[PDB]
């Protein structure tokens, strides 16, 4: 493992120097050798990343992704001065595939609650995005600048939100996440939005410990904003389970108004998935919320609990 | 003395930042002082590097060489504006020597098969060229650029060859060695060729360990090529011996033709050793 | 705080790139957002930086300094291209406040001998001064640049002196310190006089073991210069104890001349102090020094020693 990564990295150093030295002279063969090396490094690194995905060492994987980013920088540095779009297209395809792989790593890390790996992966996304941004300006594709910008902004907004989880200001974390989903949505990549949704799941999973069910519902409102673009049923089911957990805690806290609103988000998500088992479990708990609102004597909240439970039942 | 490198590097950074501010202020007395700050670090670091060879901690030694590389960068960064070639000549001779001493460290590490230290030493070799090349860009001799580039080119191939051995494909390693010896032919340094021959011996030992004696003959054939181009008799002895080891393994596999080839090449290596 | 620090360290990279993208687009809304985020990153980092002064983990503190010093780079880059002197001044004032905080690390690490902190703090000063350089680069405000110049010149000497304390060449240490005080006094070092001053006492402790009290007193002549420029207050209480130790050794060595120079320094300092008990202890020894000079028959030296005794005792 270690040796191979170091050797690839230092081969990228060599290619970087070879291109640096060549541009002072106009040695075309030094550029040709460098380009071939960087391509072979990328090709080997892709295999390495796929194998590492099976081996389960996420750190070796994300280090290979940083190596791929550095190699993409060397490819771009040659290609943009050489004046060729095809080499930039290969680099863009490599970079987007790497971004997808990074999103999958980030999803696993953020589901597991390894914020360390999450931050690392997000920084990898920022660096990858920076290569895409430098490509996109000089190639002439403002939408590819939008992809790069949103990728970098969203990744760093998630990192900021992670810092805010660690400081404990879940509202400020949600404020950052709201801007994150907006930024991601402005380019429109569902795969990044899958990572964003899983970050919102992390926020919700931590908020269950704190007991601020109102801010937890706002985090779920971010979660569905992303998940309603991405449409993966298991992500939506995880969102629904968190929303029901939040609703159950709001019942125990006696905040039946927040419980009804938690159900209102729960059904919003569950309606996208159409899973009958979820929708019946949701509607059943929504009648438990209506029973608790009646036991608290909150007439209008019980009328709303009825309305939400009924709309939930109306999907299955 | 773990602080010493950290502080030495701080002086290199301080001289660099002083020189930026001095260039806003047009101040040659500050450029003198900055050069002196850097030179005080460089002279002491040269002694440390030469000394550490005796002490045998190669990690600390190559970490000290990083001081020389970064110092040489700052010295070029001044001298290219300052219009003095004697300081560039001092820095160039120092850097060329530092690369040569790095190659000596690398040869020791690769003979032992400490590829970890080998990659770290090769990393110094890869970077040291960058500084030499930025100097040569101002001095105008394209020959220095060619040398620097070729120096990286051979150490890059060695880095790849290590990766192929760690992946376990000795034929990919032999292919990488075939690239490495061509890169060394472009470079024209006997000490780089010794590093190549030492690697080719270690590759041949791996191919014997796998029983792929045919690939071992290719590896040794590159080894004797590199050694024959360089003129190192003690390498040629070690190679000729190793080729009889290959002939013995080929005999264990019953392959009389590969055994005969291994003897013929062992005999060539002996004939060159004299 | 390991994660939250790592996130802040990451965050800058995206903010920078986002500014580059926004600047390439001419998108002022993104530049404004990036400026606000960059400021907020400092406003977050300040929390750890002021808290660590209570909690005593100087390694976390210097990481927070590294975060601030790196983060300032984005504000500078945005603000110089935008032509915004208010943000440039905000960044410069933030860097000065950070320098006020950085002395805490530098002095404490030098005094305790936890020099693993000092190396990082010195590099942090170098980066901070370089940040002032790149704030100032196109602006031409030499008045700010005097800060960068004086600090980095002082660091070069201070770093050499810090090595010289381990190496034991007290003449090399003084050859450095002679320049360090010159810069400090020319600048108006403020609290950075402390970072000069503590070194002279730390030198003297070993210089007693080395027996060259003469060079130790050459260092003490700097120590009182820095003290007297500063108004270093209770630090004088350390100074006087070491001066009395130096004098007692100079008596064992029979070097009544150096003893009298040491006392002449000690009274100069104690006259600023006004600590009456210290002045009593000084006057008590000043008679003994005059007595040693009488025992040597060095009556001009005994005269000076008793002139010092009177000059001290007359403050009572």
């Amino acid at each position: 493992p270690r040796l191979v990564l170091r050797a690839l990295e230092n081969m990228v150093r060599a290619a970087h120097t070879l291109a640096e030295i060549a541009r002072d002279n106009g040695n075309e063969e030094w550029l040709e050798r460098a380009a071939r090396l960087a391509e072979e490094v990328a090709r080997r690194a892709e295999r390495l990343a796929r194998e590492a995905r099976k081996e389960g060492n996420l750190e070796l994987a994300l280090k290979a992704l940083q190596i791929l980013v550095n190699a993409a920088y060397v490819l771009a540095e040659i290609a943009r001065d050489r004046g060729n779009e095809e080499e930039l297209e290969y680099a863009a395809r490599l970079a987007e595939e790497a971004a997808r792989q990074a999103i999958e790593i980030a999803a696993q890390a953020m589901e597991e609650g390894n914020l360390e790996l999450a931050l690392k992966a997000l920084q990898i996304i920022v660096n990858a995005a920076y290569v895409l941004a430098e490509i996109a300006r000089d190639r002439g594709n403002e939408e590819l600048l939008e992809k790069a910008a949103s990728l970098a902004e969203a990744a760093a907004a998630l990192a900021e939100a992670i810092a805010a989880i660690l400081e404990g200001d879940v509202e400020k974390a949600v404020r950052a996440a709201q801007e994150a989903v907006k930024a991601a949505k402005e380019a429109g990549d569902n795969d990044m939005l899958r990572a964003v949704a899983i970050a919102a799941l992390r926020i919700a999973k931590e908020a269950e410990k704190q007991g601020n069910v109102e801010v937890a519902v706002k985090a779920a409102r971010v979660a569905v904003e992303a998940a309603k673009q991405a449409g993966d049923n298991d992500v939506l089911r995880k969102v629904a389970e968190q929303a029901l957990r939040i609703a159950k805690e709001a019942e125990k806290q006696g905040n039946v108004e927040v419980a009804v609103k938690a159900a209102r988000v729960a059904v919003e998500a569950a309606k996208q998935a159409g899973d009958n088992d979820v929708l019946r479990k949701v509607a059943e708990q929504a009648l438990e919320i209506a029973k608790k609102a009646a036991e608290q004597g909150d007439v209008g909240v019980m009328q709303k609990a009825m309305d939400v439970a009924l709309r939930a039942a109306g999907q299955a | 003395p773990e602080l010493f490198l950290q502080d030495l590097r701080s002086l290199v950074e301080a001289a660099r930042i002083l020189a930026r501010l001095a260039r806003q202020r047009g101040d040659e007395h500050a450029l003198e002082r900055a050069a002196r700050w850097a030179e005080q670090a460089a002279r002491q670091a040269e002694r440390l590097a030469r000394q550490a060879r005796k002490e045998g901690n190669l990690e600390l030694a190559l970490k000290a060489l990083q001081i020389l590389v970064n110092a040489a960068y700052v010295l070029a960064e001044i001298a290219r504006d300052r219009g003095n070639e004697e300081l560039l000549e001092y820095a160039a001779r120092l850097a060329e020597e530092a690369a040569r001493q790095a190659i000596e460290i690398a040869a020791q590490a690769m003979e032992e098969g400490n590829f970890e230290l080998a990659l770290e030493a090769l990393e110094i070799i890869n970077e040291a060229a960058r500084v030499l090349a930025r100097i040569a860009h101002h001095r105008g001799n394209q020959e220095l650029l060619e040398k620097a580039a070729s120096l990286t080119h051979a150490s890059a191939a060695l880095s790849r060859a290590i990766a192929a051995i760690l992946e376990g494909d000795v034929e990919k390693a032999v292919r990488a060695a075939q690239e490495a010896v061509k890169a060394a032919k472009e470079a024209g340094d006997n000490d780089m060729l010794r590093a190549v021959a030492i690697a080719a011996l270690r590759i041949a030992k791996e191919a014997e360990k796998q029983g792929n004696v045919e690939v071992a003959v290719k590896a040794a054939r590159v080894a004797v090529e590199a050694a024959k181009q360089a003129g190192d008799n003690d390498v040629l002895k070690r190679v000729s011996e190793t080729l009889l080891s290959i002939a013995a393994e080929a005999t264990k596999q019953g392959n009389s033709e590969v055994m005969e080839k291994a003897i013929r090449v062992s005999e060539e290596a002996e004939k060159q050793a004299g």
